[PDB]
């Protein structure tokens, strides 16, 4: 059965002030020269800054997997209850975001920051 | 490296003119030297600037060449740019577009009768104080960037069309209480005159009024910009 | 004399194995001959001098773990033997605090293995899971509901909510969540159950902050008509002292510095206290920490003139702990979008290069002097996303990339959480930096019906609430496993509540003394407080 090889990673939005462009840019599929220049204009991109924002979206990841809801299981009503042992109805809550999403995400921006030269985003995993 | 204060006196003394202003530590500079307080100055950060560790005689020579010679056109460009944004000479810079417009859309509220909500020193717009406090709703609607797009994948034996969209964020722009998440409409209005006078402006030979409206999109996106709002 | 090990072996295996101890290896029998070899002479015919240096061996390694077998590490006894022929004190983060659950059926705090030490943590370890959230307001409620109960007065009985549903026209007692329900209206909230709120009629405790997510006790009477319990009154449930909170667990290891409990065993120890105490009654004087104000700017030249005049004058007579607290930048740090100048990243590096410099001038006090750091607001990590604004409250430490020359310059540094907890020889110290005077006027709940008093008003809430932020998630969210770290159990003897928009002050209270750290500018004017252990306070100010 096949499958698709290689996963995704894609930063939103990023600007090239030599064109006011907007675009986005998948750090695992696209291949290299492309990565590091506007995809109208030939000019270099700046590398702290891609860092940079990496790191805004790890922790953006971060933040909005802690601030997530829940959900029961049978029904899927939402839990609106500071405090409770379970639903109403049989079934106990499970939270919107899996943990095994995040898990492969963090995974993938290991193996992104090893592959190119990145030390400040390693030592941004390494601080956790 | 003592120097730089005896030139800088004897400039000040035989002359009362403008300063051009180059390097990566302008505050550094100016708080270097004492008497740089005192003479009408006009900066030009262009900053990250770097040696190659070898023959970096003519590349610097290169640098300072077409520096010195092209100060002329730089100074004719910011001349045009004041004289039609009614801005002194000393409060421009060559990329700082979001700053006129900042502050035209500042004065054209200004005369009318709605709240500027300036900030300075922080990348979020002024609500009196609560905008400190985290909220679910601002939390939410910062972080959700992300743009679809559609992928209907397959083997097509007829004729393609590649064509490609511009302007999109202009037009949009231009063409279109119970709700809470909604933006003040009035602004919307203000901004969409604004807009289309300045469309009209650039049909009209107006270059500067062309590359505003072109800025506009990145002045919109940029939160370090004043007057922003997510 | 180097000696034969089968002559040695029984007079190691007798003392070993019959008398006291158990299991002696090989490398014990190599670890006793050559401790035979150091003290050798008259041996093999010397009788009282070795079988007593086996007892100090015993009373040496009989106190670590069990004792019953000896590695390699028998030459780390013979050293301790040798050694046995300030310090004593430790600052701990909130991210390396031991983890203690509790259980209210049987009344005990329990101790929760550590993810760092069994788990792998390779990749990642830190996530908290999913029951965290769940059980986090279920603890408070058992942690504040079990204070309630051991008070003196309280021996009258409150109810749960859900026993309300079939009697009407009674007074009763309740505490629960105070908050607000999916509709908009006030509700109190219980883990059996949940009923609407009256306010028109209550009188209410004056001196406390009633925010919404604080416990309030209740009094008032039920009404069957619609789901309206219609309130008399509304108070705060009162404190306990430090000693009497510790007496019901004798004296636990929580903080432990003398000794650890794990998931096998349990640990006690009252016996060096008063030693402790005796040798913190001297000394004292000698071993002075200062503090600084907050919100502290590391790019303005003010600033830096006025830490400059500061140091020449800490630099001749250096203290012990110098608490650097507050942000070290004034504009929060986030995406750069141009590449013409210099990235906020780079700035925030240089910002602190500059420090290493104006150290190198004062000797003396980096030689001398321990520094801690405690992240503000808008650091590195928070700004990033937060932006400013308020936002997780278990921060992280200043990272190590930003850092990599003060560690080199001064000896001892130490990068610590927003809520950090060091422990003296008979002190422990909480330090928390954030702003709260703000944040309960704001929202503080409305009754229809000289600046002194608002502090006061601030430590009683804060005390009798029992919690560092008796807020909800929607207000300040917290990691759903650190937040035993912020629970206010076993409270500590003195805090550090730095705020930015309370004046300074020296209260004490419930056995509890609060010092209130301002601003470290404010009106063309510098300054900073030292606290002396004895319980003296002094301020002082240099223009
Ligand atoms: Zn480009
Ligand atoms: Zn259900």
């Amino acid at each position: 059965e096949f499958k698709d090889p290689s996963l995704s990673l894609v930063v939103p939005d990023f600007l090239c002030e030599y064109c006011f462009f907007i675009s986005d840019i998948d750090f695992c599929k696209a291949a290299p020269e492309s990565i590091f220049s506007c995809v109208r204009c030939h000019k270099a991109f700046n590398q702290v800054l891609l860092q940079e924002h990496l790191i805004q979206k790890l922790r953006s990841d971060i933040e909005s997997y802690l601030i997530q809801d829940l959900r029961c299981s049978r029904c899927h009503k939402v839990k609106r209850d500071y405090m409770s042992a379970h639903c109403p109805c049989a079934g106990a809550w499970e939270g919107t975001l899996p943990r095994e999403s995040i898990v492969q995400k963090l995974n993938v921006f290991k193996q992104v920051a090893k592959y190119y030269g990145f030390d400040i985003l390693l030592s941004c995993i390494a601080d956790l | 490296y003592r120097r730089l204060s005896q030139e800088t006196t004897k400039l000040k003394e035989e002359r009362g003119f403008l300063l051009l202003l180059q390097s990566p530590f302008i505050t550094k500079l100016l708080g270097t030297i004492r008497l740089l307080n005192q003479m009408p100055i006009v900066k030009l950060s262009l900053n990250e600037v770097l040696l190659p560790q070898l023959n970096w005689q003519p590349t610097l020579l290169k640098k300072l060449v077409n520096h010195v010679l092209s100060s002329g056109s730089w100074i004719s460009h910011l001349i045009k740019l004041s004289q039609y944004s009614n801005i002194p000479i000393c409060n421009l810079r060559l990329d700082s577009m979001d700053y006129i417009i900042d502050v035209l859309y500042a004065r054209k509220l200004k005369k009318e009768n709605i709240v500027l909500w300036w900030n300075e020193k922080a990348p979020l717009p002024d609500h009196g104080g609560i905008q400190n406090d985290f909220d679910l709703n601002t939390s939410w609607i910062m972080n959700d960037s992300e743009f679809p797009k559609i992928n209907n994948s397959g083997v097509y034996d007829n004729v393609v069309l590649d064509v490609g969209v511009d302007n999109l964020t202009v037009n949009t722009i231009l063409t279109s209480e119970f709700v809470h998440d909604a933006f003040s409409n009035d602004a919307l209005n203000v901004l969409r005159g604004m807009l289309k006078e300045w469309w009209d402006e650039a049909l009209k030979e107006n270059s500067t009024a062309d590359l505003l409206v072109n800025s506009l999109a990145s002045w919109v996106q940029n939160p370090n910009a004043k007057l922003f709002d997510g | 004399v180097k000696i034969q090990p089968p002559l040695l072996r029984p007079l190691a295996y007798r003392v070993l194995s019959r008398k006291y101890g158990l299991s002696i290896k090989s490398d014990g029998l190599s670890a006793l001959a050559e401790f035979v070899g150091t003290n050798i002479g008259a041996n093999w015919r010397q009788g009282p001098a070795t079988i007593k240096f086996l007892e100090q061996f015993a009373a040496v390694w009989k106190q670590q773990e069990r004792g019953l077998f000896i590695d390699q590490s028998g030459v780390k006894e013979v050293i301790q033997e040798m050694k046995e022929r300030r310090d004593y004190f430790k600052v701990i983060n909130a991210s390396q605090q031991q983890r203690f659950s509790y259980n209210p059926h049987k009344m005990q705090f329990i101790f929760v293995p550590n993810k760092k030490q069994n788990g792998l943590g390779g990749i990642a370890g830190f996530l908290p899971d999913i029951e965290d959230k769940v059980q986090m307001f279920l603890t408070r409620y058992y942690l504040t509901n079990d204070r309630v109960m051991r008070n003196e007065n309280f021996q009258m009985s409150i109810t749960p909510i859900k026993n309300l549903l079939g009697r009407d026209a009674q007074n009763f007692l309740l505490l629960g969540l105070l908050n607000k329900n999916f509709k908009g209206n006030w509700s109190l909230e219980d883990p059996s159950g949940s009923v609407e709120i009256d306010i028109s009629q209550t009188i209410p405790t004056q001196g406390h902050y009633y925010v919404p997510g604080c416990m309030v006790l209740v009094e008032g009477i039920y009404y069957s008509v619609g789901n309206k319990f219609h309130v008399t009154s509304m108070t705060l449930p009162p404190g306990e002292r430090r000693e009497i909170t510790l007496e019901t667990i004798g004296n636990l290891d929580l903080l432990g510095i003398h000794g650890i409990s794990n998931n096998n065993f349990i640990a006690r120890l009252d016996k060096d206290l008063k030693i402790r105490l005796h040798l913190l009654e001297k000394e004292l004087t000698d071993h002075k920490f200062v503090i600084l104000g907050a919100n502290l700017f590391l790019d303005d030249l003010k600033i830096m003139t006025a830490l400059s005049k500061i140091l020449q004058k800490l630099n001749d007579d250096p203290p012990t702990l110098l608490i650097w607290q507050g942000s070290f930048t004034s504009v929060p740090v986030f995406a750069s979008m141009s590449s013409r100048n210099i990235s906020s990243s780079t700035q925030f590096k240089n910002n602190f290069d500059a420090l290493a410099t104006l150290l190198s001038r004062f000797d003396n006090l980096t030689e001398n002097t321990t520094m801690i750091f405690i992240p503000g607001p808008n650091d590195l990590w928070g700004s990033m996303v937060s932006l400013g604004a308020s936002g997780t409250l278990p921060q992280d430490p200043i990272p190590s990339a930003f850092t990599k020359k003060i560690n080199k310059v001064c000896k001892n540094v130490v990068w610590s959480s927003n809520p950090t907890r060091i422990a003296y020889l008979s002190q422990e110290i909480v330090i928390f930096r954030d702003d709260l005077s703000g944040r309960f006027k704001r929202h503080r709940l409305e009754f229809p019906f000289q600046k002194v008093q608002e502090t006061r008003k601030l430590v009683k809430t804060i005390l009798d609430q029992g919690h560092l932020s008796p807020f909800l998630d929607s207000l300040r969210p917290i990691s759903w496993d650190l937040d035993h770290t912020l629970t206010l159990c076993p409270i500590p003897s003195t805090m550090v509540l730095c705020d930015t928009t309370s004046a300074q002050f020296d209260l004490t209270y419930n056995g509890c003394k609060v010092i209130n750290p301002g601003s470290f500018i404010h009106n063309r004017r510098a300054r900073y407080m030292e606290y002396v252990p004895s319980s003296k306070k002094t301020i002082q100010e240099e223009i």
